[PDB]
C-alpha cells in the first residue's frame, strides 16, 4: 500500500493531478479488494471536483464487489457523498436500497447514518419512519441475544402498538414474547413475565376487538402457571371479570370456582365476594 | 480469421464447432478446457474427442458475399417486420374503437333524458299554477 | 486567477451575520432558510448562528426545522463546541 | 388517397428514426465492412506470397 | 451484474464538464539531391 | 332500426366538431410510441453495439474491471 | 354512415340525395382535402430525407468506397487461387519432365 | 387446414393457441405482443412465450407477385387509415354524448330546482 | 455472431455446419439441396438432414435502411430493382458457363 501512496502523493506534490489519476486508477487494480482504496480514490476525485469521477468510482465499486457480497461500507461512503453533493434524493435511494439486501446485520451502519440522513429531510414522515424501523430491529436484536429479556419485549410492543402495527403482526411479537417462560418456577421471577400475558390479552380485548381470541389467551395464560405452587390472583380476576363483560355468569363463576379450588388465596375470595356484591 | 471466440473474445484462427456447443471455440483451447475440466464452456454438456468438428473455407462453389447490404431476403424480411408492426397497432386501434363504440351505444339516453324532461317541465308547468 | 482577496472573501462570517439579520428583518421565512442553510453549507457559520437559525425559525413556529438546524449544526462541529447545541437541542425537543 | 396517407405517415416515423439511429448503424457497417476489406487484403497479401514460392520452388 | 444501482436511483444534475469528464521543434535537412 | 338513431346522432357529432373536419385523423401517442418501441427492439436492435462502443470508453481511459 | 356523409353546402349532407354536380363538387373536394394532408406529409418527408440524404452521404460514399475495393480485392484472390492450382499441378507435370530428360 | 390469427384476422402458416385465452395466433404476433405488452391480446391475462402450444399444420410470376405485395399494402394501409378516421368519430361522438348527458344534468337540477318553489308559493 | 451462408452468400439468422465439410450454411437452403442431391454441395460428400449442427449463437442483424427504403413502396421499388439484378446474375452465370 504505502508505496502506492507515496507515488500518488509525489505526483500530487507536482499538481500533475491526471497522472496522480493514473496511478489510483492501477493502484485499484492489483489492490482493490480492500475498499479503503476505493473510498479514497473517490475522495481525490471529489476533493479535486471531478465529481463525475466520483460518481463513477463508487458505481464502479459496487459493480466491482458485486450484488451478493455488498460491500456496504463502499454503499454508505457512496450514500454519503451524493449527501454531500445535495443529490439528497440519490441519498436516499442508496440508503433504502442497502437496507433491503442487508436487512439484518450490515444495516446496523446503515441506519445510523440513513436516520442522520432523514433528520432533516425526513422530517414529518421520513425521520418517524426510520426511527422506528431503526428501534424495530434493534429491538429483534435485543430478542436474538435473549428471548428472557421482558423489558425489551414490553418495549417492543410498545412501539408496534403505537405504529398501529398490522394486527396479525402484533400477535405474532405477542405469542413470540409469551414462549419464554421463566426458568426458575418460583413467583418472584414471575412478576414481570405475567403482564406479558396481561397486555396480550388487553390488546386483544381492546384493540382487535376479538372476544372470542381474548378467552383463548387467558385460558392458553392459566395453562401455564403452575397453580399448585403459586397463583396470580390478577389472572383470575381478569378472567372472570373478562366473561362478566360478555354478560356470562356461569363462566365467571366457573373461572372464580376452580380459582378458589385449585388455590385458594385470599385475593380471589375478596373479588369473587365483592362480584357476588354487586350482583 | 473472421470467427471470434465466445470465451476468450478474440480471433479465431482454428474454430471448432461440437454437437452439445453453439459458440465457437478455439481447437487450442477446448482440449486444454477437456482436459482441465472435460466440459462444455457454455451448456456444460460433456465434452469428448470425437464431438469436435473444424471449420474451413474457400472450398470450390463457395458463393461470394454479397457486401452490398441490400438483399432480397432482408427486404422481405423488413418488409415483414412492417406487417408485424402495422396489424400490432391496427389492433390496438380496433380495440380503442371497440371499447369507445361500445359506451357511446349504451349512452344513448338522449331520446329517454328528453322524455324524462318533458315529464318534469308538464308537472312544473302544473306546479307552478296551482299555488 | 483566483486572486486570494476575493477567493476568500465569501467565508465572510461578520458579513453572513450581518446579512442573515437583514434577512430575518425584511425576508420573509423561506428567503431566510436560504441565506442560513448556504451559510452551513460555507462552514461558515458559528455555533451560535446555528442556534439564532433555530430560535428563528422557532419564532415563526417550524419548530420541526429548528430541530434539523440543531442536527446539521451537530454536523457541522465537534465537541466541545458541539455541548451548546445539544443543550439547546434536547431541551427543546424535550419540552 | 387515404392509403398514401399511411404510407407517409409511416414514412415519418421511420425517417424520425433514422434521424436517431442511422448515423451510428452507418458507422457500425463501415466498420464491418473495413474489417472485411483488411481481412480480404491479409488474404491477398498470403496467397500472393504462395503464388510466388511456387514459382520459385520450380525454378529451384 | 448490469443493472442496479446505476440504473435504478435516478439521474444527477448535469450533463456539463465535470460530468462529461472523461479523464480529463527542430530543423529538417532539405531534401535529397537538391 | 338503429341506423336513424345512428345517423343523427353521428351527425349532430360532426356538426359539433365542424371546424375540426379539415383536420387529419389523429395518431394515438400509445399508438405512436407502440409502433417506435417495436421498431427499437426488432428494426434497430443494434443498439446493443452502441452501448458497447460506449462501455469501450469507459473501459480504455477508467477504472478495474471486476474481481 | 361513413360511407354516406359528405359535406356540402357548408353542412352534413346525405351523399346519396345531392344533385349530381353537386357530388362531383363534394367527391372532388374530398379529394382534394386528402391531397392536402399528402402533401402536408409529402413535403416534410421530403425535407427530413433531404437532410438524412446529407448528413448520412458521407458514411455511404465511405461504403461505396468500400465496397469497390472488396469486389477488386476479392476478384483478384479468385484468379490468384486459380493460378496455384494450376502451377501446383504443372509443377507435378514438370517434376515428371525432369525424370524423363 | 386453414387456421386464423385472432390479433391479425388472416390465415397463418405458423398457427399457435395460448393456452390464457384458448384462441389462435400467429407465433410471431403473439411473440411481439408478448415482447410489448405481456398480456393475452383477447382474455388480457398473463402470458408469456413459454405457454404457447404449437398446432399443426408455387409462385406465378414475379412481378406479378410484387403486383399483388403493392395492392395489397394498400388495402392494409386503407385499414389502418379508416379505423384511425373510425376512432376519432367515435370520440367525437362519444364526446357529444357526455355533452348531451351532462347538459341534461344541468337541466335536470335546474327544473328540480324550480319545482321546489311550488311548495313555499 | 455474425455468419454468412455458402450456397447464397448473403447473411443467415440460422446457421448450420454439415457433419462432413468445415463450411456453413442457411438452414432452409441446406436441406432443400440436401432434398435434391443427398451431398454436401462443396466437398460432394454424401449428406443427410441429421448429420448437421446448429450454430446456435446470435444471428446476424437486420442491414440498416437506405435512405430511400424508408418507405413501403419505395422499398418494393427497391426489392424489384434488387430482383431484376439477381434474375440477370443467374442469367449471366449460365451464359459463363457456355462460354
Ligand atoms: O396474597 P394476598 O395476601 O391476597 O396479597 C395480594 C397479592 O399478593 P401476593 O403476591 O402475596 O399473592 C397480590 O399479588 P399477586 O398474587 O397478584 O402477584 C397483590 O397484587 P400485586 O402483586 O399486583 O401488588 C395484591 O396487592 P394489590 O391489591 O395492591 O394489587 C395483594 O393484596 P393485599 O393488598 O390485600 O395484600
Amino acid at each position: 500500500e504505502q508505496a502506492w501512496q507515496t507515488y500518488i502523493n509525489f505526483e500530487l506534490r507536482y499538481k500533475e493531478i491526471d497522472r496522480a489519476r493514473s496511478v489510483y486508477q492501477r493502484f485499484l487494480h492489483v489492490h482493490g479488494i480492500n475498499v479503503q482504496n476505493w473510498i479514497k480514490y473517490a475522495k481525490f476525485e471529489e476533493r479535486n471536483g471531478y465529481i463525475g469521477n466520483a460518481r463513477a468510482a463508487y458505481e464502479k465499486a459496487m459493480e466491482y464487489f458485486g450484488e451478493e457480497d455488498i460491500n456496504e461500507t463502499v454503499l454508505v461512503a457512496f450514500a454519503l457523498f451524493e449527501e454531500r453533493q445535495k443529490e439528497h434524493e440519490r441519498a436516499r435511494g442508496i440508503f433504502k436500497y442497502g437496507l433491503d439486501n442487508l436487512p439484518s446485520n450490515r444495516t446496523e451502519e446503515i441506519f445510523k447514518h440513513y436516520t442522520q440522513h432523514e433528520k432533516k429531510f425526513g422530517e414529518r414522515v421520513g425521520i418517524e419512519d426510520v426511527i422506528i424501523s431503526k428501534r424495530k430491529t434493534q429491538y429483534e436484536k435485543m430478542v436474538e441475544e435473549n428471548g428472557y429479556n421482558y423489558d425489551a419485549w414490553f418495549d417492543y410492543l410498545r412501539l408496534l402498538e403505537n405504529e398501529e402495527t398490522d394486527r396479525e403482526e402484533v400477535e405474532d411479537v405477542y405469542e413470540r414474547a409469551i414462549a419464554n417462560i421463566p426458568p426458575h418456577s418460583e413467583k418472584r421471577y414471575w412478576r414481570r413475565y405475567i403482564y406479558l400475558w396481561i397486555n396480550y390479552a388487553l390488546y386483544e380485548e381492546l384493540v382487535a376487538k376479538d372476544f372470542d381470541r381474548a378467552r383463548q389467551v387467558y385460558k392458553a395464560c392459566i395453562d401455564i402457571i403452575p397453580h399448585k405452587t403459586f397463583t396470580f390472583a390478577k389472572v383470575w380476576i381478569m378472567f372472570a371479570h373478562f366473561e362478566i363483560r360478555q354478560l356470562d355468569l356461569n363462566a365467571a363463576r366457573k373461572i372464580m370456582g376452580v380459582a378458589i379450588g385449585k388455590c385458594p388465596k385470599d385475593k380471589l375470595f375478596r373479588a369473587y365476594i365483592d362480584l357476588e356484591l354487586q350482583l | 480469421m473472421s470467427f471470434v471466440c465466445g470465451i476468450s473474445g478474440e480471433l479465431t484462427e482454428d474454430p471448432v464447432v461440437s454437437q452439445v456447443s453453439g459458440h465457437i471455440f478455439d481447437r487450442r483451447l477446448i482440449v486444454k478446457f477437456i482436459a482441465e475440466n472435460g466440459t462444455d464452456p457454455i451448456s456444460h454438456g460433456e465434452l469428448s474427442e470425437d464431438q469436435l468438428v473444424s471449420l474451413k473455407s474457400g472450398g470450390t462453389g463457395s458463393a461470394p458475399r454479397n457486401v452490398s447490404g441490400t438483399s432480397i431476403p432482408s427486404l422481405l424480411k423488413m418488409l415483414q417486420d412492417e406487417w408485424d408492426t402495422v396489424m400490432l397497432n391496427s389492433f390496438s386501434l380496433r380495440q380503442q374503437l371497440q371499447i369507445a363504440r361500445q359506451e357511446l351505444s349504451h349512452s344513448l339516453y338522449q331520446h329517454d333524458a328528453a322524455c324524462r324532461v318533458i315529464s318534469r317541465l308538464s308537472k312544473e308547468l302544473t306546479a307552478a299554477r296551482e299555488a | 486567477n483566483m486572486q486570494s482577496v476575493q477567493a476568500r472573501v465569501h467565508r465572510s462570517p461578520i458579513l453572513w451575520a450581518m446579512y442573515a439579520d437583514y434577512e430575518e428583518c425584511c425576508g420573509t421565512v423561506e428567503s431566510c432558510r436560504k441565506v442560513y442553510d448556504k451559510m452551513i453549507e460555507l462552514r461558515v457559520a458559528s455555533p451560535q448562528m446555528i442556534m439564532n437559525y433555530a430560535m428563528f425559525l422557532e419564532e415563526n413556529e417550524y419548530f420541526e426545522l429548528a430541530f434539523q438546524a440543531y442536527e446539521k449544526g451537530i454536523a457541522l462541529f465537534k465537541w466541545p463546541g458541539v455541548f451548546d447545541i445539544w443543550n439547546t437541542y434536547l431541551v427543546k425537543f424535550i419540552k | 388517397a387515404k392509403a398514401q396517407n399511411e404510407h407517409l405517415l409511416m414514412r415519418q416515423i421511420n425517417l424520425e428514426l433514422m434521424d436517431e439511429y442511422a448515423a451510428e448503424s452507418y458507422l457500425q457497417r463501415n466498420k464491418v465492412m473495413e474489417d472485411l476489406l483488411t481481412h480480404a487484403e491479409k488474404e491477398l497479401r498470403k496467397t500472393k506470397e504462395a503464388v510466388m514460392e511456387v514459382h520459385a520452388n520450380r525454378k529451384m | 451484474m448490469s443493472m442496479k444501482l446505476r440504473d435504478i436511483l435516478p439521474a444527477p444534475v448535469a450533463a456539463d464538464e465535470a460530468a462529461s469528464q472523461i479523464r480529463r521543434v527542430s530543423k529538417e535537412p532539405p531534401p535529397y539531391g537538391k | 332500426a338503429l341506423l336513424n338513431q345512428v345517423f343523427k346522432s353521428l351527425k349532430r357529432a360532426q356538426d359539433l366538431f365542424y371546424h375540426d373536419y379539415a383536420q387529419p385523423p389523429p395518431m394515438p401517442e400509445e399508438n405512436d410510441s407502440l409502433i417506435r418501441s417495436m421498431k427499437r427492439k426488432h428494426e434497430y436492435g443494434n443498439v446493443i453495439k452502441k452501448v458497447e462502443e460506449m462501455k469501450v470508453r469507459r473501459e480504455n481511459e477508467m477504472l478495474a474491471l471486476p474481481t | 354512415c361513413t360511407s354516406e356523409i359528405i359535406l356540402s353546402k357548408d353542412k352534413f349532407t346525405r351523399i346519396a340525395i345531392l344533385p349530381r354536380e353537386e357530388q362531383m363538387k363534394a367527391l372532388n373536394d374530398e379529394f382534394q382535402m386528402y391531397r392536402g394532408w399528402m402533401n402536408q406529409r409529402a413535403k416534410r418527408a421530403a425535407k427530413v430525407e433531404k437532410k438524412l440524404r446529407v448528413k448520412l452521404g458521407g458514411y455511404q460514399a465511405i461504403h461505396d468506397k468500400l465496397c469497390k475495393k472488396y469486389q477488386e480485392v476479392t476478384t483478384e484472390i479468385e484468379m490468384a487461387n486459380i493460378e496455384k492450382k494450376t502451377f501446383e499441378r504443372l509443377g507435378e507435370h514438370e517434376l515428371k519432365a525432369i525424370n524423363k530428360r
